[PDB]
DNA sequence: ATCGGATGTATATATCTGACACGTGCCTGGAGACTAGGGAGTAATCCCCTTGGCGGTTAAAACGCGGGGGACAGCGCGTACGTGCGTTTAAGCGGTGCTAGAGCTGTCTACGACCAATTGAGCGGCCTCGGCACCGGGATTCTCGA
């Protein structure tokens, strides 16, 4: 029919692991995946602009990283960033 | 035509808002300043879905278009 | 050996790749961007889902419906401030009832 | 032979309230009523099933938010009545107004 | 008939100096805050993210321009409040019920 | 430098008040206006100095302070903007 | 010869320089050869319908030099370049005179 | 050295325009440029955001005139549109 | 405070469906490999402008005090708001019908990116004088005590 791409299954694959026998309803879905987007869309227009600010054209990771440290709250940055470096530390080997 | 439907926001719809929202003695011009006050919010912003629909071509206000209304004024809206 | 599995995600790193790309971002997107936003996004989903999970718990549930992603938001103290103009569709109001009030 | 204390329902009603999820305004009257205020815009307008809805959800997350401002105001002036001048003053400080 | 033409001790009570310091201020558009401790503000504060840093001297200036801007505005409102609850002084109860009601604490 | 909030003096604050339109202080305000101006201050420079260590720099811009405080949603015209 | 692609149009703001950025600022991946002249049309409408008023201002205060004072007046005095700018600090404006009603002595 | 850009001639030979024999200052000056490329990034930005939902990939002299439509208030928006309607026809008709 | 009861709410068993969770094909978005090229990293260097220090001066801050206006507490009056009961009314629900208009696909072409040669608009550096800030001395208004 018609093909809608969403980030339900991974929103599924992270609550089998922090809860391993609870359930997500259609609008608990629903909710998640927007929640999603929009934080996507936040990081990436923040990475955006401050890639225009310094006057360079790649977007790298060190421009997600900034931006993380300028949206999130102060807890949250600390453990988004750690988790962001070791996720492209174990990736770049 | 539709005419006067503003009326249907009634006292005990408010009375219930209120409730929720946490008051317990409500006076009694209150219905009549949040009949307006919802309408200036409705207005607002259904002008705007209906500018987002004229520009698409479009007859039928879709879902998508309220909820880019909502969040071009800062109010987002989860589940849409 | 798709990208996400060798950096020990769940998040489509493809996929993010491919959004920061055609989203009209900047010029060149890097290579090492989409593996990091994609384990942002997973931490903070992560971060939202145990919390959820546990709100729907103590009610004797076992199914997460928007009363709980509410409750677990609202109660949290820094995703409030990140939602901090969502409005959670059938959300619901956190339990409060201002001192002078209650007799 | 027996009557509940005046103002000990209200309460009661309260904790009734804050502690469902429902839909409080009645859906026909508001789709009516938004049906009927989108006639200023175009005329042959068709207001699909979902959005209305979502108007009437984002509809209510104001009401009730700004009815939680609107007692602060009326407790400042230590008072309980939210008599219609406190609407305004929560509306002007939010910048609305 | 003529040309008609454009030209040819003491105490003030309580109240009276400061409507006339609202007119001389509401007037004029000049900075508030003394520059040299809002200088000495500012690096402290900076001390707290990064060790040593410049302060281009165009920074302090902006910064103070919209801590002004902030201040005033703020208490703008919160004369409101005063005048709401019956009164005419602002109280410290109406800086945090504006900053409340505002968005600023939640 | 230690202990320098104290600069913003009661004067400035009696100034400052006067051109928002108050008639009459309380006498408390002067140190909730010290916090409230230095909660403000750690807001916008801790966004001033990431965006000036983003850019490997030691020297805190004009620009910065103009985006730090764009970000926040009070824009400020003339300093480059 | 040469002909300005603003002067063809009756604008004076550059079209040239907005279609440049308009191309060069990753706004979309194609831009409309038309889209730079609109643009640069509102802009010019904006800026000449808020230095008009500024004018007024400066001239109604017996002045010949628009400063940023008579920009504040000429905004904050309207209604709906108040919402445009309703965010906005003009660093250097000052505030709008304004007294309280309860304030005022009888 | 390096040569930076602004919009100070253009404010200027409008100024020169709408009040013949006034003159702006320096702070002003620069306060009308920072206004304009303000203006210049909401409307271009909401006009991108615009040409993004419905799919089109250019951002064309409609995207614009609905983005400021949008963003300019009840009646600015009409005479906004009009001065741009009337500069798009002198243009292509020449 | 003490009961007595009367209303409301919370607990637990039965049962009943419909929405969530899982397995299936299958289609295209993702992964691998390789190349070319320009964007970013790195070394040199230069000069701007930030920091630091110092002396004078004088504007602004700090301190203390007298008292009058304002905040706050305490009472009576009365009305307008809540609670309960008997009415009306239209919301909601189910079921039918139907037609407008969203949505998707193929064909064609008008339009914007790309590239080359060029040339004049505007940008940086130089004067320079008129608008504006400053000062002084009138008139002119406003507040307050009598």
């Amino acid at each position: 029919k018609t093909r809608k791409e969403s980030y339900a299954i991974y929103v599924y694959k992270v609550l089998k692991q922090v809860h391993p026998d609870t359930g997500i309803s259609s609008k608990a879905m629903s909710i998640m995946n927007s929640f999603v987007n929009d934080v996507f869309e936040r990081i990436a227009g923040e990475a955006s602009r401050l890639a225009h600010y310094n006057k360079r054209s790649t977007i790298t990771s060190r421009e997600i990283q900034t931006a993380v440290r300028l949206l999130l709250p102060g807890e949250l940055a600390k453990h988004a960033v750690s988790e962001g470096t070791k996720a492209v530390t174990c990736y770049t080997s | 035509v539709l005419r006067d439907n503003i009326q249907g926001i009634t006292k005990p719809a408010i009375r219930r808002l209120a409730r929720r929202g946490g008051v317990k003695r409500i006076s009694g011009l209150i219905y009549e300043e949040t009949r307006g006050v919802l309408k200036v919010f409705l207005e607002n912003v259904i002008r705007d879905a209906v500018t987002y629909t004229e520009h698409a071509k479009r007859k039928t206000v879709t879902a998508m278009d309220v909820v880019y209304a909502l969040k071009r004024q800062g109010r987002t809206l989860y589940g849409f | 050996k798709t990208r996400s599995s060798r950096a020990g995600l769940q998040f489509p790193v493809g996929r993010v790749h491919r959004l920061l790309r055609k989203g009209n971002y900047a010029e060149r997107v890097g290579a090492g961007a989409p593996v990091y936003l994609a384990a942002v996004l997973e931490y903070l989903t992560a971060e939202i889902l145990e919390l959820a999970g546990n709100a729907a718990r103590d009610n004797k549930k076992t199914r997460i419906i928007p009363r709980h992603l509410q409750l677990a938001v609202r109660n949290d103290e820094e995703l409030n401030k990140l939602l901090g103009r969502v409005t959670i569709a059938q959300g619901g109001v956190l339990p409060n009832i201002q001192s002078v009030l209650l007799p | 032979p027996h009557r509940y204390r005046p103002g000990t329902v209200a309460l009661r009603e309260i904790r009734r309230y804050q502690k469902s999820t429902e839909l409080l305004i009645r859906k026909l009257p508001f789709q009516r009523l938004v049906r009927e205020i989108a006639q200023d815009f175009k005329t042959d307008l068709r207001f699909q099933s979902s959005a209305v809805l979502a108007l009437q959800e984002a509809s209510e997350a104001y009401l009730v938010a700004l009815f939680e401002d609107t007692n602060l105001c009326a407790i400042h002036a230590k008072r309980v009545t939210i008599l219609p001048k406190d609407i305004q003053l929560a509306r002007r400080i939010r910048g609305e107004r």
